């Protein structure tokens, strides 16, 4: 009889915005409640946890989560979005006075703040001799998305956003490919919605 | 609570009997095992409160368990087929929920032994355009034609593992989507400053850890045996 709901399997938050996580649970009485998060490559770590006592519950890095028994929620906050907090978090309950029982799961993505966007596709060449490339596009903002190819023998990757510590500096880029004679880069992400200044190199 | 479990990697063919094993030092009367898959969570299997005490979880169709001891919680499955591929967790509580987990078991099974294929890795070099405009250079390394999907992707510049400046995708693709046993493939970005790359002693490394094959399995094809194993690729910073 009893359960916890976890609304979107993937969500966004911009970049220093307030983080929202919600969890609701289908118990009578009210259960004892858990935010686990597991960061990429990794097992799960607790955050917070609701035992009864106190109903504003703080976890570490300003992680709070609020009891509220009349609407069955216990939602996970946090005040500030940064890239780091990009993990899959998962709400847990109490259940049968003998187990844990795990919410399905909710991915967050951080959408980088990119104040001054420079869109291009490049093409890289393999460094072991070869008539053999791949193409990158690069740079643009979080408004655009990268669409999977309409081409079976071209490859074409999610996006991904790398933070390269160095330069205190963010980017998004996807990867296309494909052992086609025809393949150019100029046409590789044409079934993706580019920003029409795209940067496409000679 | 030292909670350890073994193995922690394994392919196994359909059809087989396999164990897994979780101990733990604390002596907690619970312990459970629970799976994990992608948008369903964590599922319970099997949990125990003591010796000889089994109670079913929602999913333990196709597991059996048994608890040999106070600190140890054995999980079977009984014949394993396609959808019993997870990643498989074990825990203990204390009698006020305070749960430990174990690392996890990585647990891949195929139908056909025949199938598992090492990845070809290659680097692709910065475009010049690339470091003109920007004054960065980004490295691309593609992993493909690898089976089954059970790989750990890293970067290594001058001999020492690099986080910064990384993006690997976050699940492979397949090369032919319509086929169950479709070989995959798996890309990662390195992105640094084009004076770092132009720099011809900077040397940069694509490392990809394969799981596959024991030396305990039998191999009957001419290709080379597909175990377990690193492929990487190279490339140094090039002043021109």
């Amino acid at each position: 009889a009893q359960s916890v709901t976890q609304l979107g399997s993937h969500v966004s938050v911009s970049e220093g915005a307030l983080v929202l996580l919600r969890c609701n649970y289908s118990s009578s009485v009210p259960p004892y409640l858990f935010w686990y998060v597991q960061y990429p490559n990794q097992g799960l770590q607790l955050l917070l946890k609701y035992t009864s006592a106190a109903t504003l519950v703080k976890g570490i890095n300003g992680f709070e989560a609020e009891f509220k028994k009349s609407e069955t929620s216990f939602h996970l906050t946090k005040p500030s979005a940064h890239m780091s907090d990009a993990a899959e978090y998962f709400c847990a309950v109490s259940e049968q006075d003998d187990k844990i029982i795990f919410g399905k799961g909710t991915r967050l993505h951080i959408l980088p703040n990119i104040q001054n966007p420079d869109p291009a596709v490049y093409q890289l060449r393999d460094s072991k001799s070869s008539d053999k490339s791949v193409c990158l596009f690069t740079d643009f903002d979080s408004q655009t998305n990268v669409s999977q190819s309409k081409d079976s023998d071209v490859y074409i990757t999610d996006k991904c956003v790398l933070d390269m510590r160095s330069m205190d500096f963010k980017s998004n880029s996807a990867v296309a490919w494909s052992n086609k004679s025809d393949f150019a880069c100029a046409n590789a992400f044409n079934n993706s919605i580019i920003p029409e200044d795209t940067f496409f190199p000679s | 609570a030292d909670v350890t479990q073994t193995p922690r990697n394994r392919i196994t063919k359909t059809g087989k009997r396999i164990m897994l094993e979780c101990s733990q030092t604390k002596g907690h009367d619970r312990m459970y095992w629970y799976r994990q898959d992608p948008g369903l969570g964590l599922r319970l299997i099997y949990y125990s409160f003591d010796v000889k005490d089994i109670n079913k979880g929602e999913i333990s169709d196709g597991y059996s368990v048994s608890r040999q001891a106070q600190a140890k919680f054995s999980l079977s499955l009984e014949s394993a087929i396609p959808n019993q591929t997870a990643l498989y967790f074990c825990a203990t509580s204390d009698e006020s929920y305070g749960y430990t987990f174990g690392s996890g078991t990585r647990l891949t099974v195929v139908e056909d032994l025949n199938k598992v294929s090492p990845p070809e890795v290659a680097v692709f070099e910065p475009s010049e355009a690339e470091i003109s405009h920007t004054q960065k250079a980004t490295l691309v390394c593609l992993a493909t034609g690898f089976y089954p999907d059970h790989v750990e992707l890293s970067w290594w510049v001058n001999g020492k593992e690099v986080h910064s400046g990384v993006c690997t995708d976050p699940q492979p693709l397949k090369e032919q989507p319509a086929l169950n046993d479709s070989r995959y493939s798996l890309s990662s970005r390195l992105r640094v400053s084009a004076t770092f790359w132009q720099n011809p002693r900077n040397h940069f490394r694509c490392q990809v850890q394969f799981y596959g094959l024991s030396e305990n399995d039998e191999w009957t094809q001419d290709r080379a045996k597909p175990v377990t194993q690193i492929v990487s690729a190279e490339a140094w910073g090039r002043a021109d």
